[PDB]
């Protein structure tokens, strides 16, 4: 009945997005594989409708960052895992990404299993952006920093939530701030009981593929968790 | 310490609850005695405002599972005792009783001495209960209740937190669940004992009195602890 | 779903027997209470058909020794417990008690819950005994020694078994030997998986009641288990 | 030790089974390679005697869950390894696969090197299977298999013993269970590593080959360990 | 402990034996005092049923070598003392006195206080004695007795066990041997001292009273211990 | 006078058997050498009357398993040795080997010295066997497992005894059970005193000789003892 | 050390004795080889001056029990070795063989290397032998010899001393004893190993050669050690 053993070894991943940013419509498709015993994660995105309106580091927290089930939890916290335990039924992840001095994103993803592969299906909507801003002007560097996500329980709706700040790098030297607010909720029967407060620690390495002519992105991300001492 | 000596011999118990479930208000008064040497409670409850909108087994974890200073801790621990050490000042106990596919209770309580009678004062407020459900439809059986109370320490609020779930029996043969998330905090300010990850083996047996007329309940509870291998 | 928490505090016990020893028909009824957190056990038997053909220490291994669910297991072996985990459905216990230089017993008990009390229902049959022997001549002392029971798994029938030797004391100084061979099997769904090999260690204090005119027996027995080291 | 160095790089696997279930005899030959650095197996099985009386998912724990010398033990244990340390001499693995409300398998095996090809030689014999059941009626679905293998040490026989249960999916929506009790014993006589209470997180994925005609099965297994907090 | 203080000063001794050797029954009553500070006993025995079928030196190890709570343990041990620590409750001593080329005694005893008089109550039963032997033919000399009593601990029965042999002198110049295997077990249930492999240097001197008419024996025993190098 | 020093280095061995299995008469002769300082043992059998009715692993517990004097006792148990101390007079070893669902063996051996070599002379008789069984059908594999023998004292006949279960491997995968019950007794004067309870631990490697045309068996067996802690 | 490496492989042995017993002079020359890995000696002795006044079993402790550098010390001591550590310089061995109710031998010897052949050079001188005794009357049987050699250390003379007794068999059925008191002292001056209270389990087997004419003796000795519980 436990979903913890479904993430042993290497799991196929499929990511799909439907975007709407000031009326600009696009779609991003990603495929790869994930290793939940080390937190090791590797996948590759393409933009199937030509060009991309928003920069690629703004979509890192939405594409391969809603699949948080590939987080390496240590052995003293394997029971405090909302994400692996809500499987193979899955969960729903809704955000509100608040850009500093600019507009916002509205995402809604439904991570679940479809057969053997782990399917992320995001529907993104973003309004109120500024022309010649840091986002629509493509003024962000092609890198993503190392961050921390404080996950806490949200008992009164049968789910969890998290609040954190994403610092994007700007071409001229300044820093673009993004404020995240996610709300998870399982599809049917979730875990046994909701976990204690603990923090995920992420690292990511953005790169490219020299043998591609489409607007693409190659990602390599390493997620572990801590925040609970020895008990 | 000086708090453990207050519990030798039989101690009377007063329990007062002021509830408000989905607009329907009620009140429950309870009285009786409690043995702390053996871990045994004998209480009798009466519904002062006539009928009761929720079943009697759902309120067992609020009334008598809140007086957990009457726990039989064995000879070989006597140091992992938050409940007796917060006396005679008292402690504040808050729960969040989340039913599956139904609403949630929100309780707070103050368990403290008044001279010699241990007085428990509960405020309860429930919401989001669907009509013609198990709870509001009185579809729960009148059986007892028993599980473990996994107690872990919380250094920040100078208290503890426990986390457990309860399986209620239904007249249709199904099982109604109840997730319990509680927090204890002393009233102040004498330093107390902070335990290390034990639990409470607990059983309560419900019965009735054949000499009463009001809506009532007679309770018999057995509490003991385990989980630490000192020996 | 676990039956371990049903044995917290003090449990009412009821014991019933139907005997047939060389055609002599009798019945023994016992009532008392049991404390499975210390192994403490206390109950009292009467013979409702007048006199008793066999001595009282021959029926100690059959009356309050098939209710082995009151055994104090230490905290490092609470999951290796066939007897508490087969509850509240119960189990079936069949023996063949081989007396040295004499006949034998054939018992079959069905320990289970009936409401709140723990009901042992034994049907005993004994043949091939010797006239003017140690049993039918009433030549055994009124005491019972301290023994050990080696419980092992019996996977291929979904149950356990045990083999041990009971040394009875004789009036003149010799020792009467009894060879036991029990086979347990749960009623419906038993435990999760059958336990490892471990040994129960028993002690009993036989006594009398001065305010009784019927052929009776008062028993006080202390059962713990060991045999598995720290893991 | 000198046994761990034999498993670097890809090693071929030969698996030979000679079964006898309820009078019906069969034989299964398997071949393929196995990565021990990542904990990955790729085998292909064929039924040499035509049809098969038992379902393919029931024989997965006999064929490829017996080659457990291909386990990815992490960097921080490397001392709790019975399976690689019993090489190149080998070890003898015996199971008792007890189905709920059905009969039982009895297996023995010898996993040892023959020069370079790791050869597994299984003798299987089942009995007490009721006719028109889940197993003999082929009422099992053709899905994969995944659980944990709780391994504990056994000082007496100079080997280990493991104990786990397996949940098979049924076409009628129910779950067919399978209790596994195994024993490992080295062939002799070089002293080996005796572990301390770890387990094996394991998943196997079943699929078919669209170019075959005989009754066959293609298997992909992922093995890793946990349970020890060295770090 | 609280048991050693009971043995300061001279304590009276009552010894009652009810024997049955090869059909011939007898009884021996003994009385006197015993010094525990020096390890000295002075008893006088009488044969209440007239003559005696066995020699007086063979019964010395049953009568006064059973009151071993009167042992002079030195100042530098005082912790390896099972015999005084089982008081005032008492202990149960059973032997198996196996003669070479002859039969065997079977004894049990209860050495415990009755207010102040230390009362020993022996049941003895011998068998397999050949007629016209050394014992039944009274071919033993009336000499004393002295050897060591090698005491070792037994954790299982919460008692000790000793093991020694005795050389009796024969009128024909030969030596009649006597192997002694004993077991001590307390009556219960206060925890006692478990020793570590010491022994008892013991001598008994037999003489007669020139003022008696019945078959009698006057005994003078010296008991001390050694075997532990604490210093 | 001690027989312990007679087993230093390498001792010549001679084994002789006279069998009678359902009227089939045979004889087995064995020669070799034994090293009682390591438990190392090596000898070779031939069947001097042509063929052998019973399988060879059934006669391993009778041929080189009654010569238990070659057991490597550790230095803290050299005085608890019945087998080396009954030498050079020897002892008598009688068994009753109970086969599961089949008949039985009746052996009687007289192990002793004849000059310098250690001569085992077995006279075996076996009745009540089943045609097309596991024994007379030759359905047992050519291997013998690693076992344990619980040796205890039997004071009342001047000897020891042992009870253990031998698990034979069957060709199809099942296990044939054999129940042993031996009774040792020395020829003349045995040891000083009978030993405490301790267990022998055996291992054996069955093999063949390529340069033999007669029905033969080559055995290599390693026997140590434990069961008594440091004293 | 550098002395143990000299004893790997078979080493030849030369033994030369010049005796003088009660006026009667003789000489014995011996030759052969000695295995130090197994603790095995094979020597052949001849009496160069014709007949021999003392029996051959009395001279066994002088000839071949003096070459004690060929002792099989086990793997777990290798530090309590005086005999190999005094090599290649050698050591001086002196005994005092005192017969009961008879005279005494006085020996000295030098056991040291001469290039590669280990040469033993004994001077012997006996006195006080009564005429027509066991030794001078040749009343000793021609049997072997075996006992333990209790070796203890001597710090003052930088050597060891051993102390043991030998039981020789007599033709009249009696036993002739022989008390041995020996002293070892190295020739000098390299510091050696001083042991701690071990002993030598030793057996020697005597036989004759059917191809000789002179008074001769063929010897086969087995030497090993014990007494230290390192493990």
């Amino acid at each position: 009945s436990k979903g913890e053993e479904l993430f042993t070894g290497v799991v196929p991943i499929l990511v799909e997005l439907d975007g709407d940013v000031n009326g600009h419509k696009f779609s991003v498709r990603g495929e790869g594989e994930g290793d939940a015993d080390n937190g090791k994660l590797d996948l590759k995105f393409i933009c199937t409708t030509g060009k991309l309106p928003v920069p690629w580091p703004t979509l890192v927290t939405t594409l391969t960052y809603g699949v948080q089930c590939f987080s390496r939890y240590p052995d003293h916290m394997k029971e405090h895992d909302f994400f692996k335990s809500a499987m193979p039924e899955g969960y729903v992840q809704e955000r509100t990404i608040s850009f500093k001095d600019d507009g916002t994103y509205k995402t809604r993803a439904e991570v679940k299993f479809e057969g053997d592969t782990l399917v992320n299906r995001i529907e993104l909507k973003g309004i109120d952006f500024k022309e010649d801003g840091n986002i629509l002007g493509h003024k962000l560097e092609y890198n993503f920093n190392s961050h921390e996500v404080y996950i806490t329980a949200d008992d009164e709706k049968n789910g969890i939530k998290a609040e954190f700040k994403i610092r994007h790098n700007v071409e001229d030297g300044s820093v673009q701030l993004a404020d995240h607010y996610q709300q998870n909720t399982p599809i049917g029967d979730g875990p046994d009981l909701l976990p204690d407060e603990h923090y995920l620690s992420t690292q990511s390495v953005l790169s490219k593929d020299p043998n591609e002519k489409r607007d693409h992105m190659v990602l390599l991300e390493f997620v572990t968790a801590d925040g609970i001492t020895e008990g | 310490s000086k708090g453990e000596r207050l519990f030798r011999g039989k101690v009377p118990i007063l329990v007062e609850l002021k509830g408000d479930v989905n607009g329907h208000k009620f009140s429950v008064r309870g009285k009786g005695k409690g043995d702390a040497t053996n871990g045994k409670l004998t209480l009798k409850f009466i519904c002062t405002t006539g009928k009761l909108p929720v079943p009697w087994p759902t309120l067992v974890t609020t009334l008598t599972w809140g007086v957990q200073c009457f726990a039989r801790y064995p000879k070989h621990m006597k140091r992992h005792d938050f409940f007796k050490s917060a006396m005679p000042k008292g402690y504040v106990q808050e729960r969040t009783i989340s039913f599956k596919k139904d609403g949630t209770y929100k309780t707070r309580a103050e368990v403290k001495f008044e001279g010699r009678t241990l007085v428990n004062r509960i405020k309860l407020k429930g919401r989001d209960f669907k009509e013609k459900g198990n709870i509001l439809g009185h579809k729960l059986r009148y059986n007892g209740i028993s599980d473990k109370v996994y107690i872990t320490a919380d250094k920040r609020k100078n208290g503890i937190k426990a986390k457990f779930k309860i399986r209620h029996n239904v007249k249709d043969g199904s099982v109604q669940l109840a997730d319990h998330y509680q927090q204890n905090t002393p009233i102040g300010r004498g330093p107390v004992l902070l335990p290390r990850n034990h639990y409470l083996s607990t059983r309560s047996v419900l019965s009735k009195d054949p000499k009463e007329k009001r809506d009532h309940m007679v309770l018999l509870e057995f509490v003991t602890a385990a989980g630490i291998k000192h020996g």
